[PDB]
RNA sequence: GCCCGGAUAGCUCAGGGUAGAGCAGGGGAUUGAAAAUCCCCGUGUCCUUGGUUCGAUUCCGAGUCCGGGCACCA
RNA sequence: AUGUUC
RNA sequence: UUGCCCGGUGCCGGAAGGUCAAGGGGAGGGGUGCAAGCCCCGAACCGAAGCCCCGGUGAACGGCGGCGUAACUAUAACGG
RNA sequence: CUGGUGUUGGCUCUUGGUCGCGCCUGCGUAGGAUAGGUGGGAGCCUGUGAACCCCCGCCUCCGGGUGGGGGGGAGGCGCCGGUGAAAUACCACCCUGGCGCGGCUGGGGGCCUAACCCUCGGAUGGGGGGACAGCGCUUGGCGGGCAGUUUGACUGGGGCGG
RNA sequence: GGGGCCUGACUGCGAGGCCUGCAAGCCGAGCAGGGGCGAAAGCCGGGCCUAGUGAACCGGUGGUCCCGUGUGGAAGGGCCA
């Protein structure tokens, strides 16, 4: 039920032991020993009746040492902004025109952003929304400052967005960061939720968070630290 | 009836039915919607008790119960007899 | 629908009403506070 | 006032992407015909309000009208 | 299993 | 000989669910002391019968009121 | 009638409800088919024994999920592609609903005799019931069996209507 | 009827009156505080007017120069809304 290349990690961490939020950016990236550069998930079990919606716990928040990644971003704007996004940038640009090459069968971008004068690209939306995808004001993707926008998603800025269980999740980096570079996006994140606190919940908010990669165990953890 | 220790009998004691939030909470207050006599018996009760040869039983209230072990001890001192139960009875305390 | 009208962060009062569906949510309003002389009011 | 539940087509009712059987009308189909039987039609502010969401009749919170139980009404 | 008529 | 109707009411039964008292419980809050403390409020939640609910019950309370259709008419064994 | 409590004591048995804690668990259609939510994810497993037959165990929507194991002896899975609202490996955080040990709080039985209760040609005793019943205090319920009362005025009489 | 700034649908009062069995109802110049519109004169203490209402009691909430059962507090009242 496990890999031999996992259980080989179960012996490297303890499951009681809470640790610090260095203790495991030391300790991850060696349980990163997928052959590729795992990616660093931070996951905290909230203190929120998920089914409040308005106890909702969703933004974005700006990495700085970014994410690692590599985001390939489609911006659809009219006049004037759609250079200033060209530039800015965006690799497919722009305008309008390109819903209908969203036919679909072409989805080759990672995320995607808008100018709020189109509106009309949320009508047709269905196939971009579910994925999560579709420009928002709520979390990222629209404003009329769209390079201002395309520039900070390229320095990783994230989305994060409870769920129907309570739980929260974000990438923070890559397991080829310095410990150092985590440690601190993973302040950044942390402090990130704890200023989306809705402020109208009972319990203490942080209840549970770990630390992890793709492919590796997790690290029951101590926020502020 | 009547506890043959330590005398209670039954008293008179009104019974009172309101309606209403109390003023302490919510409020307006309560209003008394009947007010009945009623007796409150006190909690009497056989005792059974060896001393001497005979028996000897009390009508005895739940409180003084206890009392009734606190005689018969106390009357190891007295010099008792007759089969009389009775006086038996009149000789505690 | 009644309501109330308070001097901002505190007390005060002077009390009128609004028709809720139809322009209601939240009723800011320029009005003298008897207490330390002439602000803004929230509703309440 | 508090806690529960209900509100979906003309009526009676089923149910996070989508609105349905049923009855009555009308076409068909089956029979040599006729009944019985089978199939296909057209029907909604999904109570109202704000939220959540890319999407709400569905999830949230409020409100109205009903129903059940318990408070109580100056 | 049922399943009318001319 | 004593029909039809168990929706409502009553009685009988019923360990799905709703609500419901004292009491238990104390998340959390308050008054006062220099403090140990002493006094209160109070949220989940646990908490009977009852009522609601489910089934039965007529020599239990009761209820049995009202478009089309046959040799002309009328009526209607027959349907709704 | 009903909870609580006193009178009221001795032993058990096994039940809900809720929390640690472990195991499990997830099925509209379409679709490889059993798709719980959200991250992450381009790679994951494999002489630490693939495919493929078997059999053991739980779970089952009877299709298969899921844990192990024999035998086998080197490939399988995922990206891709179809479908779908949504993807599939792998990884993580998440009671979603069970089960199993347990804590903590209720419930219902059983057995006992010694309180209480009944009984035995009078009995310090024997028998039967038995901590129930009876009875005290308190809770809430049913309660025309009974009680005390209310049941407006105007009005071409009053009532009905208004 | 249309447009622009506003919030006087002010606080503190109120000469004088209409109405009137009481209680209620009504109109109100003017003064001060602080304001709005207007260049200014000035106007603004809701609505063209006359229906859209309910004494007291008992409670609730927000304030607050008040009382606080030997004293300090507190309980609980009062007063203003
Ligand atoms: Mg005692
Ligand atoms: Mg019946
Ligand atoms: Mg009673
Ligand atoms: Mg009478
Ligand atoms: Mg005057
Ligand atoms: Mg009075
Ligand atoms: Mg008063
Ligand atoms: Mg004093």
């Amino acid at each position: 039920k496990h890999g031999k290349r996992y259980r080989a990690l179960l012996e490297k961490v303890d499951p009681n032991k809470v640790y610090t939020i260095d203790e495991a950016a030391r300790l991850v990236k060696e349980l990163a020993t997928a052959k590729f550069d795992e990616t660093v998930e931070v996951h905290a079990k909230l203190g929120i009746d998920p089914r409040r919606s308005d106890q909702n716990v969703r933004g974005t928040v700006s990495l700085p040492h970014g994410l690692g990644k590599q985001v390939r971003v489609l911006a659809i704007a009219k006049g004037e902004k759609i250079k200033e996004a060209e530039e800015a940038g965006a690799d497919y640009v722009g305008g309008e025109e390109i819903i209908q090459k969203i036919l679909d069968g072409w989805m080759d971008f990672d995320a995607v952003v808008a100018t709020p004068d189109v509106g009309a690209v949320g009508s047709k939306g269905r196939i971009l929304g579910p994925r999560g995808l579709l420009p928002n004001p709520k979390a990222g993707t629209v404003g009329f400052n769209i390079g201002e926008i395309i520039r900070e998603i390229k320095a990783g800025r994230i989305e994060f967005r409870n769920d129907k269980t309570g739980a929260i999740h974000a990438p923070v980096g890559k397991a080829s960061f310095p410990p150092e570079k985590l440690a601190d996006n993973i302040r950044a994140f942390i402090r990130a939720l704890e200023a989306h606190k809705p402020e109208g919940a009972k319990g203490t908010f942080l209840r549970s968070v770990y630390v992890t990669t793709t492919m590796g165990p997790s690290v029951r953890i101590n926020p502020h630290s | 009836k009547v506890c043959e220790i330590s005398g209670k009998r039954p008293i008179v004691a009104n019974s009172i039915q309101r309606r209403g939030k109390a003023k302490r909470e919510g409020g307006v207050g309560k209003k008394t919607t009947g007010i009945s006599k009623r007796r409150q018996y006190p909690n009497l009760q056989k005792v059974r008790v060896r001393v001497a040869g005979q028996e000897i039983t009390f009508r005895v209230a739940a409180s003084h119960i206890p009392k009734v072990y606190e005689l018969v001890e106390r009357a190891k001192g007295l010099k008792l007899e007759g089969l009389s139960p009775k006086e038996i009875k009149k000789e505690l305390l | 629908l009644l309501l109330e009208c308070t001097e901002c962060k505190r007390r005060n009062y002077a009390t009128e009403k609004n028709k809720r569906n139809t322009p209601n949510k939240l009723e800011l309003r320029k009005y003298c506070p008897w207490c330390r002389k002439h602000t803004v009011h929230r509703e309440v």
